[PDB]
DNA sequence: AAGCAGTAGAGCATGC
DNA sequence: TGCTCTACTGCTTCGATATCG
DNA sequence: AAGCAGTAGAGCA
DNA sequence: GCATGCTCTACTGCTTCGATATCG
């Protein structure tokens, strides 16, 4: 599905912009239908639940009797939810805005955490603002600038930190955008260290017998008289053995 | 230990001075210790809540303790950050809080000695559990409190050196008397200013640690090697919604059932069984049928080829990244194993291949293994542990494909421009403090509920950008960038 | 010895701070645990099962009046243990205090949570039903709802 | 996974 | 037939519910 | 469970 | 003669809780 939205730089950068999804988790659509057996219809199970507060010989009791709690410190708290439906966050809309820039390349592989990948690609339609982009690209291409980007789908979806990758290819300049964590979802811990360990150093015939395994197992190698790498058993081209 | 708990005192010197307004107009050192002290509870009743928190004024005029001294009142007991505590700790604000504390205890007497450390031990030994941490936050301002008698100054380091002698650490945390630190005096005898880790900086965190899975990697068919597989950066997410009941203000405590068969009655899990229809024909199979149609392999790590770190591009990755470590529950010698690997996959730049079954019954899944060396320093920078990392691969039908035929060309008018662009946007990244609008509004809405102060309280998001700081910073070539080569012109 | 233990058991129900009150609850059941069993003689074991059942101060009463709680489990539990060796220490002199028995198991078992206090509990009621395969009583517990 | 708790049951010493 | 309110509709986002180490 | 922007059914001219 | 009494440790399970797949 074409996605139109907007990016902006500082006051007035308005390019009219598209993107479109690319690598993701893929999940299966049909769902198992809970039938009852010895008549292959499904009309005959109607589940129920009751809200049964008992704690006690039992008493049943209706739905209109419900706020939804919350735990604070030792005890439950109260207000459910029109009053959390109105001092929630106020979302103000999406956005593809840019927050800043750096030069030093210092987002690495280790952080990036999302579910899923962005194809921002380019305007359409009289592209003076994707020739607009092609030349921002061209410009972060020369060094490793990276950029911060805000993004939100839409008011319901809670507005999001991320890197925009640039994409330097044949037929397609595009840009590629990835989630980045929040600062809490982070956490360090101290585990031990294994170069400067006095117990668990190893023996060279031992490292060599690593070499001799790497060595036989190897994958990649270059051939083919002009020295380009040629890979045995590339893990991106199977096919989902799931749903086969 | 995993399941250790930490404690903190709260030892207040509202004896002489300080609860006088030191002559100053500018700021009064009793409630700055109050509002410091709301702080800890009012961030830690969200951040770590299982700890023991402790409050204890000392020098006041009546006493409450249970060896039974003067002029030293214990106020609370050793247990968790509760909303009664603080509802109860904030009577002793300003001027008010002063005339309040007046009348319900008083202030000024001569203070104790090492009789209040005294009432620290007395107080952290009747717990039964494993403290962990065992610190003392002392709020004082004088610095010679003992400098006419030097009996008490023996006694008093004396029976603090018996206090740091079963592992009691205290840390005073500097009111300010003369504002700026210009007391350097003789306190080294006693101890193992700043506040702005009090203050501010922990509205929204957490502590925990698990392990998450401990699998098990097999070389050829009989060489294993046992891995726990820790996760480090997690989504952390609100807390789940308790339901309750309106008027007695309880859990409800729900229960689920299944009838009305074209007869009503009731059920159980075996006359059931599930189904699917595909167009127009439709299948029926058991629980453990459609449980046992997804079903490969053993839990565990399968090492199947060797590749070096050039083919993998970052363009590509599916989920976040979790970390092996090697563990100590196969033999005394896989972190030796482990060693000897990580050594010659960092120098040969190599990066193993595997096959990974999570747990007892999922499908297989393609990881790459790619080695990490720690990173330490002088200071004890200890950002990276030195151990392996997955990242995980795409199959099928996760690359999709685009309208992708497209490819027009620019001029390169536009480049130096740019280039000044981001180097006047240019700054070093981050190491923290991004924090989290939803999460963090959402603490502090339910902080105005059962402390219920005014309204909202502030709800500030560093994620936003600044247009009217970005404007001028940038400057008057945004028209020029905007129409150097291309007009709109509608 | 008995009734005094009782009466020290009520006012462990009936004091604060609940921790000691849980010491007293827990020692105070297995001491007449111990109190009870040094008898051989017809006298105050005749005595003994009306002492155990009374509707002002009981055990019956201890056990509902404490049930309301995430606290107190290793007493309550060892009472459960306990009147599962009651029924085979003494025999049918028991006959017509066992419904209550029966109501008092069945509301244990359905109010607490713990599996540890739903197993002795449980082997009660099924030890009660074994050993009343006489004539009456069966139409008095409430098959028709306990089914 | 992280920890606790019980105890079943095979292994130490003396009995109609 | 030429224009627009509106009546869907596949199509995605999220929020709550057992499942399990 | 709750929006959401193309796709058309038919009022209006 | 096997009939009893007595004692310490590995196999089973309990409970919290954090994560994960999955439904709506």
């Amino acid at each position: 599905i074409h996605w139109p939205c907007r990016l902006t730089i500082g006051s007035n950068l308005s390019i009219r912009i598209a993107a479109y999804k690319s690598i993701l988790q893929e999940r299966v659509k049909k769902t198992w239908t809970v039938v009852d057996a010895k008549t292959l219809k499904k009309e005959d199970i109607q589940k129920e639940t009751v809200y049964c507060l008992n704690d006690d010989d039992e008493t049943e009791v209706l739905k209109e009797d419900i706020i939804q709690g919350f735990r604070y410190g030792s005890d439950i708290v109260p207000f459910s939810k029109v009053d959390e439906e109105q001092m929630k966050y106020k979302s103000e809309g999406k956005c593809f805005s840019v927050l800043g820039f750096c030069k030093s390349s210092q987002v690495q592989r280790r952080f990036f955490m999302g579910n899923q990948v962005l194809k921002v690609f380019a305007a359409r339609d009289d592209e003076a603002a994707a020739v607009a982009l092609s030349s921002l690209i061209h410009a972060l291409d020369d060094l490793d600038m990276v950029a911060i980007v805000r993004y939100a789908y839409d008011k319901r979806a809670n507005p999001q930190v991320g890197v925009a990758f640039p994409h330097i290819k044949h037929n397609y300049e595009c840009l590629v955008y990835v989630q980045l964590p929040f600062m809490e979802d982070l956490r360090q811990y101290m585990f031990s260290s294994l170069k400067n360990s006095k117990k668990y150093a190893p023996t060279e015939a031992q490292l060599n017998a690593v070499d001799a395994l790497i060595d036989s197992m190897s994958l990649a190698k270059k051939d083919e008289k002009t020295d380009t790498l040629e890979d045995l058993f590339p893990t991106t081209k199977i096919p989902n053995p799931r749903f086969q | 230990k995993y399941s250790g708990r930490d404690s903190l005192i709260f030892l207040v010197d509202a004896s002489k001075a300080m609860f006088e307004s030191q002559s100053e107009d500018e700021l009064t050192p009793f409630d700055m210790s109050i509002q410091c002290i709301q702080s800890v509870y009012i961030s830690k009743i969200i951040s770590s809540d299982r700890d023991l928190l402790a409050v204890v004024f000392y020098g006041t005029e009546k006493d409450k303790n249970s060896v039974n001294f003067k002029n030293i009142y214990v106020l609370q007991e050793l247990d968790n950050p509760g909303a009664k505590r603080i509802l109860e700790l904030d009577q002793f604000k300003g001027q008010q809080g002063q005339k309040r504390f007046q009348d319900m205890m008083g202030h000024g007497s001569d203070y104790s000695l090492s009789e209040v450390l005294w009432v620290c031990a007395n107080l952290f030994s009747d717990v039964q559990f494993k403290m962990s941490h065992k610190r003392i936050m002392l709020f004082t301002n004088e610095d010679n409190p003992h400098g006419n008698d030097s009996a008490k100054a023996s006694r008093a380091r004396t029976k603090a050196g018996d206090l740091r002698d079963t592992g009691i650490f205290l840390d005073l945390m500097h009111l300010k008397k003369p504002g700026g630190f210009d007391i350097s005096l003789f306190y080294r005898d006693i101890i193992s200013s700043k506040l702005e880790d009090l203050l501010r900086k922990v509205r929204a965190k957490e502590t925990r640690k698990r392990a998450l899975s401990r699998l098990k990697l097999k070389l050829n068919k009989d060489i294993v090697i046992s891995v726990g597989i820790y996760n480090l950066v997690q989504k952390a997410l609100k807390p789940p919604p308790i339901k309750l009941y309106r008027e007695t203000n309880e859990p409800v405590k729900t229960k689920t059932r299944t009838f009305n068969t074209s007869t009503g009655g009731l059920l159980l899990p075996s006359d059931t069984k599930r189904s699917q229809i595909y167009g127009s024909r439709q299948i029926i199979l058991e629980k453990e049928e459609t449980e046992e149609l997804k079903r490969f392999d053993d839990p565990g790590l399968m090492l199947m080829g060797f590749k070096p770190l050039v083919l993998l591009k970052k363009h590509h990755y599916l989920r976040p990244s979790l970390f092996v470590y090697p563990e100590e529950s196969l033999v005394i010698g896989s972190s030796t194993l482990f060693s000897a690997l990580l050594i010659k996959c960092l120098e040969k730049e190599v990066a193993a291949l595997c096959r990974y079954t999570p747990r007892r019954n999922i499908p297989p899944y393609f990881v790459a293994l790619v080695p990490q060396e720690e990173e330490l320093d002088d200071q004890k920078i200890q950002v990276t542990p030195p151990g392996f990392q997955l990242v995980f691969l795409p199959f099928a039908d996760d690359k999709r494909k685009m309208p992708f035929t497209e490819k027009i060309m620019a001029t390169p008018e536009q480049v130096g421009k740019m280039k000044a662009i981001v180097e006047k946007l240019r700054f070093t990244y981050r190491s923290d403090s991004f924090e989290n609008p939803v999460l963090q509004q959402h603490f502090r809405n339910l902080e105005a509920l059962a402390l219920d102060l005014m309204e909202p309280e502030q709800a500030v998001d560093l994620t936003l950008p600044k247009v009217e700081a970005m404007n001028k910073r940038l400057g008057s070539l945004v028209d020029e960038f905007k129409e150097l080569v291309y007009p709109p012109d509608y | 010895g008995v009734r005094c233990s009782l009466l020290r058991l009520q006012e462990t129900l009936s004091a604060a701070d609940r921790c000691g009150a849980a010491l007293a609850g827990h020692q105070l059941i297995r001491g007449l645990g111990q109190e009870c069993v040094l008898s051989s003689s017809p006298a105050v074991l005749a005595l003994q099962t009306s002492l155990v059942f009374s509707r002002d101060f009981g055990l019956l009463v201890f056990v509902r009046k404490s049930l309301n709680s995430i606290e107190f489990r290793e007493c309550r539990e060892e009472i459960l243990k306990f009147l599962c060796i009651f029924l085979e220490k003494m025999g049918q002199k028991i006959a017509p205090y066992s419904v209550e028995i029966k109501n008092t198991c069945t509301s244990v078992y359905t109010k607490d949570r713990a599996a540890k206090c739903k197993i002795p509990a449980l082997d009660l009621l099924i030890k009660l039903l074994q050993t009343f395969r006489s004539s009456r009583l069966m139409d008095e517990f409430k098959i028709g709802e306990l089914f």
